[PDB]
């Protein structure tokens, strides 16, 4: 019971992402040595 | 005239489903009743 | 009436019963059982009770009157 | 035991190259020229230098391919002599022999089509084994994902039918890398926690390697009891740690709730992570994981705690920990709310009936939806 | 060449399916179930295919052949074929068989396979004519059985029109079938009829009317989950046009969940396009995996950035997927959706920022939603409140946003109203599945 009268109009990695792997944002390296400073002084 | 066409048909209908019914009722009771005389 | 036939095959197995001891199951249904008084009976079995749980030697609880292991 | 053709070493380096960072080094470049040489590997000589464009030696290309043209011919010599003046045996080493070649040479496609014909050719099962076993190691090399998930099937089919257990925890170990290779990490622990007491395949890594690699997994994947009894009361883990003072530190600073100590050995273990070839695209995956792990942990035993005090025992700031708590919190991984005004996050642990009647929804309205797909697909 | 003899193969094992799915119409019409009918049916879109000329020459020249003017009317609209040497008479009706008139259960299906063959062919003209002429034969039949096969050719019929590029010309006469079902009870073809009118009335981007229909007319539950699929997605459409976000999410979700599995390539991705591009409008960050999925992953790529643009927050990302996709959409239908959305953004941070916090000041919220002012801030958290996103209430004394507290549910009424209403169904599925039991005399 195909439904014909709708057309039917890499990447290529097994594991399942998150939406937060799209997400951009520097290593978390940088963020904690950022911090580490900020509150050090 | 569609009157009696109409009319017919739909007893046509519901005639059928409450044969069905009656059959399956029937093999329900015959069920139970095996188990009773069981 | 199915439920008060129950009810029935319930009090088949009601106080008192005769303890006696199960020789041998002869077919469904039906077996061998050596009394306590001093006899062995060929009687039969309720339906109820698991074919498994008769142990060649288990005891068993008949009725009174009957002898049919219950 | 078996032998380490191809070295994932190689395969390393040449990550470690193609990484911007490291792209300009030039320690990873002499230790990959170095093992080309003695390796005289010249088809993935051709393939890295038209990867990373570098300038191709012809000299030195020159004798490459003239070393493996007549080291090729003496592997046809010899597999001529065996068809014609000794047995099937000969025939079949000498093919074992060229596609062992041809995989050291560096060729993917030649070795592969040599051991699939020596393969068809095989008959002893321990050498179907091997062969699987080679292929596995040329699939991670390329980390050709089909290749290794049906080199792994074979080998697993091949062991059920006759396994030895060396071969079995040697599979065993293949399969905990590719797990990790798929971000499947809670088979990859249990792979590993496994085979850590017998740990044989020095061809894959060095044992450190494999013990870093398992305290990382475990720690992602394992919970606290699990942690504690298998990881942190590990003997063999333990004493190898003893030699991985970074590592070791990263592991009980967790598990000790020592979280400013364990948030920089974590920054550590992430520029340790992107630099390897094997955990490459997971690092941001599991530096976040490690993150919720931390934060609900810390919460499991508080009802309310200052943002303050979070803060404090991270070695942050209050801005710092409210953002990745607030982030975590909305993709629905932390049992919490923060209350900004005051700066208290108060935790939203179900208690054990509520959270047995969601379940329950959740799995009955998924049974139900079956049901009624089932019942319609049915009734006409 | 034995190419063609295979072909003639392939051929003659159609013709026995075909003798089947008749002997099928005939066996209910002789045994007063439409059960066999449904399955005829489910037979039919198996058969649709492996056909070709012959198949249906030698069908139409085996059936019939009562020198009706039925085969005045289908062999001149398809070739024969010549003088084989495989001159298998094909005669299912011997002597009675065929002397009596066909049943409009064969009548009708073979009439279809012509259409369908047509259809096939890409001469819509032609196809045409033939279906015109089945639906003046079926129109003053007054079958219950037929209904069903009517049901099919109805959907068929509006098929054709769809490549006719006309779908008006027959918008009337739909409507009057569909009325004629309604008086007649039927189920089957009131569902088809209804779906089909609701594609028409989209087609040509009548929402008022169609949501006029579907609060007047009522949806047969007793049909196919295929029609109730599409019934449900074209709800789901206009109730997303009329703002009733929410009732159009757990529509098209129902929807969604009565696919035909892995059937319906492209009305899964539409479906797909629609309840995530709703979903966004509620402010709800969709399912991941629906982008991964194999087939729907390039046809939701640009959804996939729109939603990532979204949930960045970063607006000049959403007008660069509107300037390059956007014109895409409009060939999806859904560009005046994706501008709601435009102007809704703002509805999934504040969402956000209600899970995520318990007591957010104003003055965080606007600096957190990039809201130029505090005040801007409560316009929006109040209206958020009021439109049912949000659960929380502003103590505008001293500004800040406290959420409602949760209260422990299992101790109140609602897992009580939740299990009342899985009780019923599970009661209800125990009273259908014994209702029928399908005990043979």
């Amino acid at each position: 019971d195909e439904f014909e009268e709708f057309p039917a109009e890499e990447d290529a990695h097994v594991w399942e992402d998150n939406w937060d792997d799209d997400n951009v944002e520097d290593d978390f390296s940088n963020q904690l040595r950022a911090e580490l400073e900020k509150h050090g002084y | 005239r569609q009157y009696y066409l109409s009319k017919i048909e739909e007893l046509q209908l519901i005639v059928n489903d409450k044969s069905q019914n009656l059959r399956r009722l029937q093999a329900q009771r015959n069920e139970l009743n095996a188990k009773v005389r069981l | 009436e199915f439920l008060h036939a129950q009810e029935e095959v319930k009090r088949i197995q009601s106080i008192p019963l005769v303890i006696g001891q199960f020789l041998e199951a002869v077919d469904q249904n039906t077996a061998i059982v050596g009394s306590t008084t001093g006899s062995n009976y060929y009687v039969r079995i309720l339906s109820t009770i698991d074919r498994e749980l008769l142990k060649p030697n288990a005891s068993v609880a008949l009725h009174k009157h009957s002898n049919a292991l219950v | 035991g078996l032998p380490k053709n191809p070295d994932l070493r190689i395969a390393q380096l040449r990550f470690l190259l193609s990484l911007p960072e490291h792209r300009g080094d030039a320690a990873v470049r002499d230790e990959l020229m170095a093992a080309v040489r003695d390796n005289n590997m010249a088809p993935y000589y051709e393939a890295l230098c038209k990867s990373l464009d570098w300038q191709i030696d012809v000299d030195l290309l020159n004798k490459m391919k003239k070393a493996n043209e007549d080291e090729l011919k003496r592997l046809d010599e010899e597999l001529e002599d065996a068809e014609k003046n000794l047995g099937e045996s000969e025939i079949r080493d000498a093919m074992m022999a060229k596609a062992e070649y041809l995989c050291r040479i560096g060729d993917k496609e030649g070795a592969l089509t040599a051991f699939r014909k020596t393969y068809d050719k095989t008959v002893a099962l321990g050498h179907r084994l091997d062969i699987v076993f080679y292929l596995l190691r040329i699939g991670l090399f390329y980390m050709d994902n089909d290749l290794i998930t049906r080199n792994t099937e074979k080998a697993k089919s091949l062991i059920e039918e006759g396994g030895d257990w060396d071969r079995r925890n040697r599979l065993k170990v293949y399969q905990g890398l590719y797990c990790v290779a798929i971000r499947d990490f809670k088979q990859a622990a249990e792979l590993f926690l496994d085979t850590v007491s017998t740990f044989t395949s020095y061809e894959l890594m060095d044992y450190k390697t494999f013990v870093t690699y398992t305290v990382y997994v475990s720690m992602i994947a394992l919970e606290r009891p699990d942690l504690r009894e298998k990881v942190i009361k590990g003997a063999e883990i333990l004493e190898v740690l003893h030699s991985l003072p970074a590592v070791r530190q990263y592991l009980f600073s967790l598990y000790e709730c020592r979280y400013s100590v364990f948030f920089q050995s974590l920054a550590v273990v992430e520029q340790e992570m992107k630099k390897d070839w094997l955990f490459a695209p997971h690092y941001r995956y599991y530096v976040r994981e490690m993150r919720i792990h931390a934060y609900s942990q810390l919460l499991e035993s508080y009802r309310s705690l200052t943002l303050g005090y979070m803060a404090e025992a991270f070695g942050v700031g209050v801005e710092f920990i409210d953002q990745e708590l607030s982030r975590f919190i909305a993709a629905g991984r932390l049992h919490c709310k923060i209350d900004k005004v005051n700066e208290i996050v108060e935790t939203n642990r179900p208690d054990s009936k509520n959270w047995q009647y969601q379940e329950t929804i959740k799995k009955g309205d998924l049974l139900l939806n079956r049901v009624q797909k089932l019942s319609r697909v049915i009734n006409m | 060449a034995a190419a063609e003899h295979s072909q003639r193969e392939l051929d003659t094992v159609t013709l026995e399916d075909i003798k089947e799915h008749v002997k099928q119409l005939e066996k209910a019409v002789s045994g007063k179930e439409p059960r066999f009918v449904l399955r005829a049916l489910r037979m039919l879109p198996s058969t649709s295919r492996r056909l070709n000329h012959y198949v249906l020459y030698k069908a139409v020249q085996g059936f019939f052949t009562s020198n009706n003017a039925t085969r005045d009317f289908l062999l001149p609209f398809l070739e024969e074929p010549m003088d084989t040497e495989a001159d298998l008479q094909f005669r299912p009706r011997t002597g009675k068989a065929a002397s009596t008139p066909l049943l409009p259960e064969v009548e009708a299906y073979l009439q279809l396979l012509v259409v369908i063959f047509m259809m096939n062919s890409k001469r819509y003209k032609e196809a045409q004519k033939i279906s015109d002429d089945l639906m003046q034969k079926i129109s003053t039949q007054n079958r219950r059985a037929l209904d069903l096969v009517a049901a099919k050719c109805y959907y068929y019929h509006a098929r054709v029109y769809e490549f006719l590029d006309k779908l008006d010309v027959v918008r009337s006469f739909l409507h009057a079938r569909l009325r004629t079902a309604t008086l007649r009870h039927d189920a089957d073809g009131q569902a088809t009829l209804l779906n089909l009118l609701l594609r028409n009335y989209l087609h040509y981007s009548l929402y008022d009317q169609a949501e006029k229909l579907v609060s007047k007319s009522v949806f047969p539950e007793q049909a196919n989950n295929n029609e109730w699929a599409r019934y449900l997605y074209y709800t789901g459409r206009i109730k997303a046009i009329q703002l009733e976000y929410s009732e159009a999410r757990r529509t098209m979700t129902n929807a969604l969940r009565k696919a035909p599995q892995h059937t319906a390539v492209g009305f899964k991705q539409t479906v797909h396009k629609l309840l995530i591009v709703v979903e966004l409008l509620l402010g709800e960050i969709p399912d991941r995996l629906q982008f991964r999925q194999p087939s729907l992953k390039r046809s939701l790529m640009p959804y996939f950035l729109l939603t990532q643009a979204v949930r960045t927050g970063n607006l000049a990302k959403f007008n660069q997927v509107l300037d390059q996709f956007g014109e895409k959409f409009q060939a999806d239908g859904t560009y005046t959706l994706i501008i709601r959305l435009r102007h809704n953004v703002i509805k999934t941070g504040v969402r956000m920022i209600s899970l995520s916090y318990s007591r957010i000041s104003l003055a965080d919220i606007a600096q957190k939603l990039q809201l130029d002012s505090p005040e801007d801030a409560e316009f929006i958290v109040a209206k958020a409140i009021r439109d049912g996103v949000i659960e929380a209430s502003i103590n505008h004394e001293k500004g800040y946003v406290q959420s409602k507290e949760m209260i422990d549910i299992y101790s109140t009424r609602e897992p009580q109203l939740a299990f009342h209403q899985r009780i019923s169904f599970c009661l209800d599925i125990h009273n259908m599945s014994v209702k029928a039991m399908r005990f043979p005399p």
